[PDB]
Formats: C-alpha cells, sequence, structure tokens
C-alpha cells in the first residue's frame, strides 16, 4: 500500500514541477507589464484595487 | 561563472539588473519584493537548479548573498 | 476573517474616493471633524471670491 | 507525505526485522516440537514394553 503512495508521491512531484514552470514563466511577463505601466497608469487608474 | 545563474535569475524575478543587487542588502525590504515576490524568487531558484529547498532553509535567504551561499 | 472579508471592499472603495478627493485639494484630511473644518474654509473662500 | 513515507518505511523495516527473528525462532521451535512429538511416542513405546 505504501509503495503505491510512493508512486503517488512521484506523480504528485511531476505535477508540482508543471505548476512551478507555470509560475516562473508568468512572472517573466509580469515584469515587462509593470515596467511599461509606470507611465502613471498603475498609480490609480489601472490598479482598481476594489 | 555558475553564480551568473543566480545573479541573472534574481534580476529576472525582481525587475532589477544584474549589478543592481548589493550583497549587504535584503530582499524583503531593500529590494521591494514582498512576501509573494520572495516566495516566487526562491521557488524560481529551486526550479533553475532542479533541486529542493524546505521551508526552514528557504526562509534563510532574506539577504542577497545567501542566494549563493546555499548554492555553492 | 469572514467579518473582515465582508467589510473589506466597502472600505477600499471609500478609501479610493477619499484619496482622490483630498489629493484634488491642497490639504490632506484625516478625520470627520477635519473634513467639516475644511468645509468651513471652503465657504469662506466662496464668499470672498464672490 | 514524503518525509512521513520515509519515516514509515524505516518503521516498517524495523517491524519486518523483528518478525524475521520470530520466523527463525518458529523454525527452531518446529525442530524442538518434532523432537518433542518423537519423545512422546518413544515414552508410549517404552510404557508398552
Amino acid at each position: 500500500e505504501m509503495e503505491n503512495v510512493q508512486k503517488k508521491l512521484r506523480k504528485l512531484e511531476r505535477d508540482y514541477y508543471q505548476i512551478r514552470e507555470q509560475v516562473v514563466s508568468a512572472k517573466a511577463g509580469w515584469c515587462a507589464v509593470m515596467r511599461m505601466v509606470k507611465d502613471n497608469g498603475v498609480e490609480r487608474r489601472l490598479h482598481r484595487r476594489e | 561563472t555558475i553564480e551568473e545563474r543566480v545573479k541573472k535569475i534574481i534580476g529576472e524575478q525582481l525587475g532589477v539588473k544584474q549589478e543592481e543587487v548589493t550583497n549587504n542588502a535584503s530582499f524583503v525590504e531593500d529590494l521591494g519584493a514582498d512576501s509573494l515576490d520572495t516566495v516566487e524568487l526562491v521557488m524560481a531558484l529551486e526550479e533553475e537548479f532542479d533541486t529542493e529547498i524546505p521551508d526552514e532553509e528557504a526562509e534563510k535567504i532574506t539577504t542577497v548573498q545567501a542566494a549563493i551561499d546555499y548554492i555553492n | 476573517i469572514q467579518s473582515l472579508t465582508a467589510r473589506a471592499p466597502v472600505w477600499l472603495a471609500a478609501q479610493d474616493t477619499l484619496n482622490q478627493l483630498c489629493e484634488q485639494s491642497g490639504e490632506t484630511l484625516a478625520s470627520s471633524n477635519d473634513v467639516t473644518e475644511y468645509m468651513q474654509q471652503l465657504l469662506e473662500r466662496e464668499r470672498e471670491a464672490t | 507525505s514524503h518525509k512521513q513515507l520515509a519515516t514509515e518505511q524505516y518503521r516498517h523495516v524495523e517491524m519486518a526485522r523483528e518478525l524475521a527473528e520470530q520466523s527463525g525462532a518458529s523454525s527452531d521451535l518446529e525442530t524442538d516440537h518434532q523432537a518433542a512429538s518423537d519423545h512422546l511416542n518413544l515414552v508410549q513405546t517404552a510404557m508398552r514394553q
């Protein structure tokens, strides 16, 4: 039973790996957008924090 | 050298350039990266080196230099 | 947490309007009484300019 | 779950080790009990003679 949970751990590990690539790739673009947005839009116009 | 990874990734994760980061400063407050941004930075470091860093060790990277200290 | 979450959006909308309003003026407001006294100064400027 | 599984495997190995010792003891006891059954039959035989 526990060896199947180990193999479950492996499957979960590759799922985690996928999620991790998603996160890093997303931040790479967030960087660029928040670079360009600093032409006073982000101050309060686009950042409708409500 | 291999540190070019870290000193590259850091910038790519924080918007600063390679030379902007100073070893004396701290990510949490002296780089502008908040809790989420620092989590993203440490987790990107984890991804790049194909390794793992538990929570306890991961929390000890608040300073710029630490990013290499645990690596090398 | 549920109470705070229900309360949050209203407070945030109110804060955005307040920041816009006081930034539109030269003076920065901090309390209800402060807003009232600013009302009075506004009236005095009305009745001089007129 | 990874560390739990690692710890549970270490515990599992320890319980498996003690049962290996009892399994050996059971084979030794089977050997002693075979001799014991023979001893009973030898005594029954001696009583008849």
